[PDB]
DNA sequence: GGCTG
DNA sequence: TTTTTTTTTTTT
């Protein structure tokens, strides 16, 4: 119904005022149409007004169209007329139609996608998205709506402002009473935590520790190593459940009798959940192959994790990118949205570490602007943390957290606390 | 560029192809043929898009159907390597 | 285009008094429209008045044409129509087709004149200029313009000038009589206001107050977050607004009764404005972000702001430098200049807040030369407002406001006053 | 390539082994191949195991087929042969072939879902899901790769964990009681190790001692030399192994008998391995060159090497990006990456040096941060000791080995050890 | 016999083990065995296997080339098959085939070079390397003879390298006895000496001093210099060799009889070699522009230098990187490093100065770090030597040289020593 | 029955 | 959009 549309954006006023902000050239077909709307937008853009038949044909003569396109154009011109209808049946129905045309739209974007991906390397195209974008492209089209909210309305929100005032969203408490003073009683499920820090200072410590500290709590948590083997991280777990330090482990003090008295006492108990490690080459793994892990995981060992935790974000493949497309910055940006979409999907607390700058190296503090590899995982995460061992710290076998993004509570009330990080167990312990 | 021998060369490249023709009037020279690059319309046996044209500075290739377009050396670089040789040597011998 | 000049010189009053001093007969053609327009100038010539239609034809009657020109006026005059089209539209492309006609009638006598130039000198026409008048005569075609003002004419300007001051078309009260008192009437469209916080100052409570009493006063305000969510910014404004504690609302004391009363009382008051809350990530947003996010409120909300609040200068990000720096005074000069630019593109009065320098911290003066961004923030802020919170002042629920920049009235003329601070309302009232 | 997947569906154990958990009709054809792999389905559901040609044709002949279908199926079970190919590129196209058909049925599911869609109420059909099943369906397609292993459960597989802590086969031992105490058995096979300083400090040097210890314990080293030519290398592994000097070697001061009767009493000795010294000109080779220069290596002589020396990472030249395609922080990081790919692919233990920017070139220490290169080069190494030198150490000629990234043990247990280092024999003594 | 050449790469392990790491794509047919080819060396990168006939029939299935191409490659792979052959014919075969198209794509690539540089400039399709670098590369073609060298044996090879250590043909001695003491001998050939001084201190007197010394020692210098005229040098050559101060030659204190007899009674000294001059503008010429000097010497002159001298590097052109395309230290480092691969090229000393920092003027101490330009250029020298210069060291007729980079020998030992250098005659003296 | 840049 | 060298400048 696009001659419908375009008369009464012409002859209509309130129908101009309520669908006009999500119309787009996308939305008509290359004939006569997408030409009449063009005419049409470059005057609104112009004069800020409607335009008239009069003001069309002018602009049509002064417009460099080929003969057809001016035939086309002028026809459907002539052909438009002010069609007494009702203003509650029209909403809807351009409603439907602009929806429609989007879905069209996407799946023409995907075709072309999943065209594009096979063909062979120096000849396919670049900057085109991969098949892994082609879900998340489905997820916009479906979104259009005649109904946009920009910002909040003071007296016409308020409804839900009360409602966010009143109710408060679920929680999974840490077990540092310390974090859990920092976010208000723990994280929330669908989020994206990350915990950035300098190479070498314990990224993969305060990962193995939160792990641990989850398992003791009775969640399914899932660790995907990007770098470190299966057995490395099971073995960080160890340590800080056993209570033997990885110089124990590896020299041979503890004896296979005692680990395995450890072991099963730490089975006889109730309150244990399951850890399941799983490692991927660098590079190797992406959303999609996380998401067939976890259908692998509930089909034939019958495992939904909670607390799945990613070992470093930058080395994930992006999974919506092709590998070596894009820069950095877009890359892990795309990564992160990812994970996220990830943790949203599955309702799991998902955990990362990020790597900061070399600047942030040996630095007593650090700053958004630190972040080495793209400054937009902020925007993208729902809670950030730092590691600032930096000089002194190591020696007195402490740490500190710089609170950079805090989404939960508020990151000026207690942005550097210090930790005291264990590292021959592989633990942080609370300074009080 | 050397015209005349861009000319003679591309008539024996583009002979092999089938559907050659001589589009010559008496102030060009151009080679219609059956493009060997994309076999020409798949529906159509008897097109040929496939077009030579030596009146200007270079002689250039130029095909309707999968926009192929390249000068005859590159094409005989590619595709007839025994006929570039001598190509560039005719072309070293008078240059 | 001719057929809508002649209707609309005939049919319409506003158009006919802005058009006609430029309109001249060599402007529409050599055959119908030229005839057209000479009956119609010289009918307004011997009588000064628009002819109408019967007139017109009598003229064309009483005239001196042939057969062809005859049937050319006669089809013309009976195409003309009383159709009702935008002035501005109208204004406009009549002007552009005058222009244009103008550019093709000198470029075709320069080309005549060098053609006449390049003849025998024995045999020329003699009133044809000579080639040195060419450079002359294209100005005179570019020299066209319905309605010029370039700039503010002194002199020339001086009456409209004068409307401007007693009318105090620029200024927007504060609510506070102190701060209308030197400002000599408030605030300026398209200028960027700071206030300055020393040790123990809230940045966002004196915006959230300014906000609150232009809200009070009509206003639409855009409030835009960095640091903190939708949700608190507009939990500042309802503690200002309902008069509620801050810390009761996070308690539970006011009941869903009465807030929901006070909203509609406020509600029915028609000396209400609206507040837009928009939030942001930590430098994820320079002003040219700010830019899209007011196209986007006036197409979808019809919301064209009058006051811009920013929450803090220092996390924005500055769009020139591209680069982001947590405390560098490139970024801020840059952010200063970038803010003042969006205020006096988009005729709003924008307000922000900064730090002092810790000198300034520790003295309750605090002076231009100490302040965290110097020679940045006092080179680009037409007034900048220092607030001192010292424990005496916090004893007694005062701050004092101390005035370092004000390009609007003198400096020294009242620099000093005590604002009765709330910090549980988070409101500004005056103190007698 | 359904042939060869049904071939070796039928002709292969192990293939039966891995794919068969991820098969299904949909994902053949519609013609012969999916009635002939529902052929092979129904016998494995009737009877646990892989059927056979004669026992496909009887079932066949009892199944109910049309003629055409009948004779599809017989001409493609006649195709079916053993044909041996490599079982992981078989299945890789199996997984790739799998993907591709996933794709394209949800694509042509989704297609339907919104042709349905737009069907009347009436008219459309129920079993079809709504438009917002789309996204979903296409996800669920992007997570059908073949990956039957689900990681470690650290409480299901402890007994397998300890036996892997007994398994210290990848230690390396370093002949130096100091860097084996640090290491905690010495170095690890496929590991990036990188020795960095400043520019004429020793890194060379200590590359060639190290390279002479892992000689005297009967490893296989492979020297890499990128600026120096093979015999000035070789001469400076003779003063290390001859243990005489640098100077007396050009001085003449070693007669040729004393020479042959060292070199001959060291081959006497069934401790010692084999060294080969291999050149090349700067910015000119890389891991695929590395990878030639091995097999050629095995090929010409029976020389598998267990160490592998790199001259320096940075003269080395970038497998993709080309030589001066990108900056430094990538092209480097490249080559690093490439490097630690090579040695794990080899299982051997890699060691290169690194510059150190002119910050660190007189300073008494030198961090992380100080890297003349990438900052990626300090992620993709596993144990990145540095050597600093000053006045007061070359007056007592001992090095100082700082511990700057240690993967294998606690970087800070013994963080700054003084060597022995004797520039004349190019040999690093350890201080007791 | 190409497809001979791909059957027993597909079916000889043997074969395919020496001819593969040789084979490359541009020795077959631009068409089928170049596609075919191709599709080998792409399966073979990507499993690192021989693909059989139905893994090359399945990636031919899975390639975009066109219809003609496609059934070209079908019908060559239907056409591989095994042969009875033997090892010892099939690799003499392929060598000579390789030999022969390496020849026929070096004299294709040699005429397009010719009949490009044979074109109108900003027409001349930049990138094709000039005609200097077409001996070279024939050069290239006749060094393919699948006898690749794997490297140098410590204990296979020993007799070799000790027969390189009386040699002491490298060895190029010096003149002043301090200098061959601290680098044993005097500098190498094959190597890049390097002189640091600042602005106006010395850096082309203690080359031209240089090179005097080494002619006076029976030695070809030619001297290089990119910022000073022919005669200028010459000028420091005579009044260093003459013992006859610039001044005098200026204001013609010496005759022409004196002149005479001092050049004869040089030339008639047997002990003398020839020292050539030779001047290119600043910013053009590179080490291909000294390779064809070095050629027409050759030729033209029959001078064969040993000890050639460069003014300064950082006044020449890169030979690889486009002019101010990347950053000073890069291309300095390139200069540097092309600048040492000529050396080792044409096996002669190789002199050149360089430039400090700003800081490090008129400072009584220069540190490696103090260097102008480059960082890499330190890291790809033999031996660089820092000339200080201060009022009182001025005032004595003397400069410190310290030496900064020793290759040769221990830098710590005889770090500073102070040389006489003596301005007017631009001769270096020493005070032992 | 031709058509490019 | 980050990354790294070198320089020059300026601000604190
Ligand atoms: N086997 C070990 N025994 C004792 N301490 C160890 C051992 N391995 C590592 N550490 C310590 O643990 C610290 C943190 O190491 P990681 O957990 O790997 O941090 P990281 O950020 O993951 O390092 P990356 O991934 O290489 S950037 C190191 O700095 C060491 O001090
Ligand atoms: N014609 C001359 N007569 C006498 N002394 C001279 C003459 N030319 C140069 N000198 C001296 O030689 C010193 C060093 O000369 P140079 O070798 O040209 O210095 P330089 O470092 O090569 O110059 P740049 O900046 O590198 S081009 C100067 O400082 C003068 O004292
Ligand atoms: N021929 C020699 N005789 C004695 N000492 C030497 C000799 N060559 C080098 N040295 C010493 O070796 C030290 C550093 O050796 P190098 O291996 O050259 O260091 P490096 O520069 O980091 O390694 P490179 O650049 O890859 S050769 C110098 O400071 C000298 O003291
Ligand atoms: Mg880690
Ligand atoms: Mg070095
Ligand atoms: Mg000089």
């Amino acid at each position: 119904m696009v001659e419908i549309i375009l008369s009464h954006l012409i002859f209509d006023q309130a129908y101009f005022s309520k669908v006009w902000p999500y119309m787009d050239s996308e939305y008509f077909e290359s004939g006569p149409a997408k030409n009449t709307f063009k005419l049409i937008k470059s005057h609104v853009n112009e004069y800020h007004s409607v335009p008239s038949i009069n003001a069309l044909n002018v602009a049509l003569e002064n417009s460099s169209f080929t003969e057809t396109e001016y035939s086309g154009v002028k026809t459907l011109i002539s052909k438009l007329a002010d069609s007494p209808e009702d203003h509650s049946w029209l909403v809807k129905e351009t409603e439907k139609y602009v929806q429609q045309r989007a879905m069209f739209n996407a799946t023409s974007k995907i075709i072309e996608i999943q065209t594009n991906a096979e063909l062979p390397p120096e000849k396919r195209n670049k900057k085109m998205p991969d098949v892994g974008a082609i879900p998340d492209i489905m997820r916009q089209a479906l979104s259009i709506s005649f109904d946009s909210y920009v910002g909040h309305d003071w007296m016409d929100d308020y409804e839900a402002r009360w409602l966010s005032y009143m109710n408060k969203a679920r929680k999974v408490p840490f077990k540092l009473r310390i974090l859990n003073k920092i976010t208000k009683g723990g994280a929330e499920t669908g989020t994206l935590n990350v915990l950035m820090a300098g190479v070498n200072v314990g990224k993969s410590l305060g990962l193995c520790s939160l792990a641990a500290d989850y398992l003791q709590l009775g969640h399914n948590v899932l660790y995907i190593s990007m770098e470190m083997a299966e057995e490395v991280c099971a073995k960080r777990i160890d340590a800080n459940m056993l209570d033997v330090s990885l110089d124990d482990i590896d020299d041979g003090h503890i004896s296979y009798a005692e680990y395995k008295g450890k072991m099963e006492k730490w089975r006889e108990k109730s309150t244990l959940g399951r850890l399941i490690v799983k490692q991927y080459p660098t590079g190797g793994a992406d959303a999609n192959t996380f998401r067939s892990l976890l259908n692998e995981l509930k089909l034939k060992k019958n495992f939904v994790p909670t607390i799945i935790i990613v070992d470093y974000l930058g080395i994930c493949k992006s999974c919506r990118i092709r590998v070596y497309s894009e820069n950095s910055y877009t890359t892990v940006k795309a990564i992160a949205e990812e994970l996220r979409a990830l943790a949203v999907e599955t309702e799991t607390v998902l955990w990362t570490a990020a790597q900061v700058g070399k600047q942030a190296w040996d630095s007593s503090d650090v700053n958004m602007s630190d972040i080495a590899e793209s400054a937009g995982l902020p925007a993208t995460a729902d809670f950030m943390l730092a590691v600032i061992e930096t000089e002194e710290l190591a020696a007195a076998e402490q740490q500190l957290i710089k609170q950079i993004k805090s989404r939960y509570g508020d990151k000026n009330k207690w942005n550097k606390f210090l930790m005291g990080v264990q590292k021959g167990n592989q633990k942080w312990v609370e300074i009080e | 560029s050397i015209p005349w021998i861009d000319n003679e060369f591309a008539y024996r490249a583009l002979a092999h192809l089938p559907k050659f023709t001589q589009v010559n009037n008496s102030s060009t020279f151009k080679l219609r043929f059956r493009c060997p690059v994309c076999g020409d319309s798949k529906t159509d046996q008897n097109k040929a898009r496939g077009w030579y044209y030596g009146d200007n500075n270079e002689g250039n290739i130029h095909c309707y159907n999968c926009n192929y377009h390249a000068p005859i050396g590159i094409y005989l670089k590619e595709f007839e390597p025994d006929l570039y040789r001598e190509y560039i040597f005719e072309i070293r011998k008078e240059k």
